[PDB]
């Protein structure tokens, strides 16, 4: 029921590591498909190649702006509905939706780094990392306390397991 | 005020509100208005217009400008992407500025941040767009 996909991570054009997670299709089924048919690719355009634009040391590691600040575009159109907040953001790994407000998420996403309940009920947990967390770890040096990161981290290449 | 939040004074509100009564001091309305709300939050200024008994037209004709004024600062200033990291909150949206759909303590946050996000001034320029109307018209 639950697919899996991969990012593999690169840090100025060097090879960092893969990352692999698990989708909460049984629980989030439409946000679920939005991220896996991004990671692949499917619809023709997606995940692979953009970058971690957002990361903030001990919070998260946030990603999927790959239509250039507000950017991207789901599966379904430019923007969806928040599906549930059945699932919370109980520590490092979970995956969630970046949005700007309810009922606005696409293609944007975040990895959390550490445990982050005034979350919950805001963002749209949809996943958790099932290899590759010392990755995400590494990425969170990148990061700046502002989300600027001091180097092009950029998920290389993507699909599913 | 912030000097801190400090309640605003009884007759500031007094000034305020005899002020608005007399048409002898219809042109210093907008002056009297500028004096009497130095460093205001939101919430005090709306305690200060909604002081005023008996202009219930010319205060309904206020608020639609400032409801105008809050969707124009909407449509130039879209919301960020969250999250929102922690001890930070949301920049505020028009009806934040407003003091609508925020509390003083969220007004407070912004107005002494660093830098300042000044939401007492950006409103005071609203009212007082809204002031210009009613002084042409009531």
């Amino acid at each position: 029921v639950n697919p899996t996909v991969f990012f593999d991570i690169a840090v100025d054009g060097e090879p960092l590591g893969r990352v692999s997670f698990e989708l909460f299709a049984d629980k989030v089924p439409k946000t679920a498909e939005n991220f896996r048919a991004l990671s692949t690719g499917e619809k023709g355009f997606g995940y692979k190649g953009s970058c971690f634009h957002r990361i903030i040391p001990g919070f998260m590691c946030q990603g999927g702006n790959f239509t250039h600040g507000t950017g991207g575009k789901s599966i379904y159109g430019e923007k969806f509905e928040d599906e549930n907040f059945i699932l919370k953001h109980t520590g490092p790994g979970i995956l969630s939706m970046a949005n700007a407000g309810p009922n606005t998420n696409g293609s944007q996403f975040f990895i959390c780094t550490a445990k982050t309940e005034w979350l919950d009920g805001k963002h749209v947990v949809f996943g958790k990392v099932k290899e590759g967390m010392n990755i995400v770890e590494a990425m969170e040096r990148f990061g700046s306390r502002n989300g600027k990161t001091s180097k092009k981290i950029t998920i290389a290449d993507c699909g599913q397991l | 005020p912030i000097v801190v939040h400090q309640a605003i004074s009884p007759r500031t509100l007094n000034a305020w509100v005899k002020v608005v009564e007399e048409k002898a001091f219809s042109p210093e309305v907008i002056p009297m208005f500028s004096a009497l709300s130095e460093g205001a939050t939101p919430q005090d200024l709306n305690t200060m217009l909604n002081t005023v008994g008996g202009h219930q037209a010319a205060m309904q004709m206020l608020k639609e400008t400032i409801n105008e004024e809050a969707a124009e600062w909407d449509r130039t200033h879209p919301p960020a992407m969250g999250p929102l990291p922690p001890g930070q909150i949301r920049e505020p949206t028009g009806s934040d500025i407003a003091g609508t759909t925020s509390t003083l303590q969220e007004q407070i946050g912004w107005m002494t941040h660093n830098p300042p996000i000044p939401v007492g001034e950006i409103y005071k320029r609203w009212i007082i767009l809204g002031l210009n109307k009613i002084v042409r018209m009531y």
